Protein backbone atom coordinates (compact mmCIF):
# COMPACT_ATOMS: atom_id res chain seq x y z
CA UNK A 1 0.00 0.00 0.00
CA UNK A 2 1.03 3.47 -0.94
CA UNK A 3 -1.03 4.65 1.63
CA UNK A 4 -2.44 3.91 5.17
CA UNK A 5 -6.15 2.55 5.48
CA UNK A 6 -8.79 4.83 3.90
CA UNK B 1 16.08 4.15 24.03
CA UNK B 2 15.61 1.62 21.03
CA UNK B 3 17.68 -0.41 23.00
CA UNK B 4 15.81 -0.08 26.37
CA UNK B 5 12.83 -1.03 24.23
CA UNK B 6 14.33 -4.29 22.77
CA UNK B 7 15.02 -5.51 26.66
CA UNK B 8 12.00 -4.84 27.23
CA UNK B 9 10.17 -6.82 24.61
CA UNK B 10 12.92 -9.66 24.98
CA UNK B 11 11.75 -10.22 28.59
CA UNK B 12 7.98 -10.16 27.88
CA UNK B 13 8.30 -12.77 24.67
CA UNK B 14 10.95 -14.53 26.78
CA UNK B 15 8.24 -15.32 28.89
CA UNK B 16 6.24 -16.63 26.71
CA UNK B 17 2.88 -14.78 27.71
CA UNK B 18 0.52 -17.06 25.53
CA UNK B 19 2.13 -20.11 25.83
CA UNK B 20 0.57 -21.90 28.98
CA UNK B 21 -1.41 -20.75 32.22
CA UNK B 22 -4.42 -18.96 32.15
CA UNK B 23 -4.07 -15.70 30.35
CA UNK B 24 -5.63 -12.86 32.23
CA UNK B 25 -4.71 -9.97 29.52
CA UNK B 26 -6.99 -7.51 30.88
CA UNK B 27 -5.20 -7.41 33.98
CA UNK B 28 -1.70 -6.03 32.23
CA UNK B 29 -4.00 -2.97 30.83
CA UNK B 30 -2.74 0.50 31.98
CA UNK B 31 -5.25 3.24 30.86
CA UNK B 32 -2.32 6.06 32.67
CA UNK B 33 0.49 5.26 29.83
CA UNK B 34 -2.17 5.88 26.98
CA UNK B 35 0.01 7.40 23.97
CA UNK B 36 0.43 11.17 23.79
CA UNK B 37 1.28 10.56 20.13
CA UNK B 38 1.06 8.23 17.07
CA UNK B 39 0.86 8.44 13.15
CA UNK B 40 -3.11 7.94 12.60
CA UNK B 41 -1.95 8.79 8.68
CA UNK B 42 0.51 8.11 6.45
CA UNK B 43 1.31 8.35 2.62
CA UNK B 44 4.33 6.52 0.95
CA UNK B 45 5.63 8.77 -1.93
CA UNK B 46 8.95 7.69 -1.29
CA UNK B 47 9.86 6.88 -4.96
CA UNK B 48 9.40 10.79 -5.52
CA UNK B 49 9.56 12.84 -2.51
CA UNK B 50 9.41 10.96 0.55
CA UNK B 51 6.61 9.93 3.21
CA UNK B 52 4.13 11.76 4.62
CA UNK B 53 2.57 11.28 7.58
CA UNK B 54 0.07 13.22 10.12
CA UNK B 55 0.07 12.33 14.06
CA UNK B 56 -2.99 12.18 16.09
CA UNK B 57 -2.97 15.53 17.21
CA UNK B 58 -3.60 16.68 13.50
CA UNK B 59 0.00 18.11 13.08
CA UNK B 60 1.42 16.76 9.69
CA UNK B 61 5.11 15.81 8.83
CA UNK B 62 7.63 14.68 6.34
CA UNK B 63 10.40 12.91 6.08
CA UNK B 64 11.83 13.70 2.89
CA UNK B 65 14.08 11.10 0.79
CA UNK B 66 16.98 13.61 1.40
CA UNK B 67 16.45 13.08 5.43
CA UNK B 68 15.31 16.75 5.94
CA UNK B 69 11.77 16.98 7.56
CA UNK B 70 9.41 19.35 7.44
CA UNK B 71 6.42 19.52 10.38
CA UNK B 72 3.27 21.37 10.23
CA UNK B 73 1.56 21.86 13.49
CA UNK B 74 -2.05 21.42 13.99
CA UNK B 75 -3.13 25.66 14.24
CA UNK B 76 -2.02 24.98 10.04
CA UNK B 77 0.39 28.04 10.08
CA UNK B 78 3.94 27.20 12.25
CA UNK B 79 6.22 24.59 10.67
CA UNK B 80 9.31 23.02 11.81
CA UNK B 81 11.81 22.05 9.49
CA UNK B 82 14.52 19.83 10.00
CA UNK B 83 17.95 19.75 7.85
CA UNK B 84 20.66 16.47 7.78
CA UNK B 85 22.90 18.15 10.27
CA UNK B 86 19.96 18.31 12.86
CA UNK B 87 19.39 22.13 12.28
CA UNK B 88 16.20 22.50 13.93
CA UNK B 89 14.34 26.01 12.58
CA UNK B 90 10.87 27.60 12.87
CA UNK B 91 8.79 29.29 10.90
CA UNK B 92 4.88 29.60 9.04
CA UNK B 93 3.71 28.78 5.95
CA UNK B 94 2.67 32.22 5.27
CA UNK B 95 5.99 33.58 6.13
CA UNK B 96 9.41 30.92 5.00
CA UNK B 97 12.49 31.33 3.15
CA UNK B 98 11.89 30.96 -0.85
CA UNK B 99 13.92 28.02 -0.54
CA UNK B 100 11.36 26.19 1.48
CA UNK B 101 8.94 26.96 -1.44
CA UNK B 102 8.74 23.35 -3.01
CA UNK B 103 8.73 21.60 0.21
CA UNK B 104 5.60 23.19 1.68
CA UNK B 105 4.16 22.83 -1.47
CA UNK B 106 4.31 19.13 -1.10
CA UNK B 107 3.54 18.92 2.53
CA UNK B 108 0.53 21.02 1.66
CA UNK B 109 -0.54 18.57 -1.16
CA UNK B 110 0.27 15.52 1.09
CA UNK B 111 -2.04 16.74 3.87
CA UNK B 112 -4.77 17.43 1.72
CA UNK B 113 -4.78 13.88 0.19
CA UNK B 114 -4.49 12.78 4.13
CA UNK B 115 -7.41 14.94 5.73
CA UNK B 116 -10.09 13.78 2.62
CA UNK B 117 -8.86 10.39 1.98
CA UNK B 118 -7.72 8.36 4.53
CA UNK B 119 -8.88 7.34 8.12
CA UNK B 120 -7.52 8.04 11.26
CA UNK B 121 -6.31 5.46 13.26
CA UNK B 122 -7.36 6.11 16.80
CA UNK B 123 -10.16 8.34 16.28
CA UNK B 124 -11.64 7.06 19.18
CA UNK B 125 -8.78 8.02 21.77
CA UNK B 126 -7.76 11.58 23.55
CA UNK B 127 -4.32 11.34 23.52
CA UNK B 128 6.14 17.32 19.51
CA UNK B 129 7.82 14.76 17.75
CA UNK B 130 9.21 14.42 14.39
CA UNK B 131 9.52 10.70 11.90
CA UNK B 132 13.36 10.08 12.70
CA UNK B 133 13.26 6.86 10.31
CA UNK B 134 11.01 4.46 8.80
CA UNK B 135 10.72 1.21 6.51
CA UNK B 136 8.14 -1.64 5.39
CA UNK B 137 8.33 -4.70 5.10
CA UNK B 138 5.95 -7.32 3.12
CA UNK B 139 3.08 -7.16 6.13
CA UNK B 140 4.16 -3.79 8.52
CA UNK B 141 5.09 -0.43 8.24
CA UNK B 142 7.24 0.35 10.83
CA UNK B 143 7.73 4.12 12.33
CA UNK B 144 9.98 5.39 14.58
CA UNK B 145 9.38 8.64 16.06
CA UNK B 146 12.22 11.24 17.83
CA UNK B 147 10.53 11.15 21.08
CA UNK B 148 11.80 7.14 21.23
CA UNK B 149 8.25 6.06 20.51
CA UNK B 150 8.02 2.68 17.75
CA UNK B 151 4.66 2.26 16.08
CA UNK B 152 4.14 -0.99 13.62
CA UNK B 153 0.97 -1.14 11.35
CA UNK B 154 0.18 -4.36 10.03
CA UNK B 155 -1.33 -4.46 6.69
CA UNK B 156 -3.27 -6.93 5.92
CA UNK B 157 -5.71 -7.25 9.00
CA UNK B 158 -5.19 -3.44 9.70
CA UNK B 159 -3.88 -3.54 13.77
CA UNK B 160 -1.23 -1.97 15.30
CA UNK B 161 1.13 -1.69 18.07
CA UNK B 162 2.65 1.60 19.50
CA UNK B 163 5.66 0.79 21.55
CA UNK B 164 7.00 3.57 23.96
CA UNK B 165 9.59 2.97 26.31
CA UNK B 166 9.71 5.15 28.99
CA UNK B 167 6.20 4.28 29.62
CA UNK B 168 8.15 0.23 29.29
CA UNK B 169 4.25 -0.10 27.23
CA UNK B 170 2.28 -1.17 24.35
CA UNK B 171 -0.86 0.22 22.91
CA UNK B 172 -2.49 -2.30 20.42
CA UNK B 173 -5.26 -1.57 18.08
CA UNK B 174 -7.08 -4.75 17.19
CA UNK B 175 -9.17 -5.25 13.92
CA UNK B 176 -11.77 -4.43 15.05
CA UNK B 177 -10.57 -1.46 16.00
CA UNK B 178 -10.33 -1.50 19.82
CA UNK B 179 -7.60 0.50 21.59
CA UNK B 180 -6.11 -1.11 24.82
CA UNK B 181 -2.66 -0.21 26.03
CA UNK B 182 -0.96 -2.57 28.41
CA UNK B 183 2.50 -2.38 30.47
CA UNK B 184 5.02 -5.04 29.34
CA UNK B 185 6.17 -5.91 33.00
CA UNK B 186 2.11 -6.89 33.74
CA UNK B 187 1.89 -8.74 30.16
CA UNK B 188 5.01 -11.04 31.31
CA UNK B 189 2.68 -11.30 34.64
CA UNK B 190 -0.50 -11.80 32.89
CA UNK B 191 0.14 -13.13 29.34
CA UNK B 192 -2.09 -12.33 26.21
CA UNK B 193 -3.78 -13.88 23.39
CA UNK B 194 -2.01 -15.72 21.04
CA UNK B 195 -2.44 -12.03 18.83
CA UNK B 196 -0.71 -9.93 20.60
CA UNK B 197 2.12 -12.42 21.93
CA UNK B 198 2.60 -12.88 18.23
CA UNK B 199 2.65 -9.45 17.08
CA UNK B 200 5.37 -8.48 20.21
CA UNK B 201 7.57 -10.86 19.03
CA UNK B 202 6.85 -9.76 15.45
CA UNK B 203 8.40 -6.25 17.13
CA UNK B 204 11.27 -7.63 18.65
CA UNK B 205 12.69 -8.45 15.14
CA UNK B 206 11.79 -4.89 14.11
CA UNK B 207 13.58 -3.07 17.19
CA UNK B 208 16.30 -5.08 16.11
CA UNK B 209 16.33 -4.00 12.64
CA UNK B 210 15.69 -0.46 13.77
CA UNK B 211 18.92 -0.77 15.48
CA UNK B 212 20.78 -3.17 12.44
CA UNK B 213 20.04 -0.20 10.04
CA UNK B 214 20.20 3.40 11.59
CA UNK B 215 22.64 6.22 11.29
Amino acid sequence: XLHSTM
Amino acid sequence: HLSDMLQQLHSVNASKPSERGLVRQEEAEDPACIPIFWVSKWVDYSDKYGLGYQLCDNSVGVLFNDSTRLILYNDGDSLQYIERDGTESYLTVSSHPNSLMKKITLLKYFRNYMSEHLLKAGANITPLPYLRTWFRTRSAIILHLSNGSVQINFFQDHTKLILCPLMAAVTYIDEKRDFRTYRLSLLEEYGCCKELASRLRYARTMVDKLLSSRS
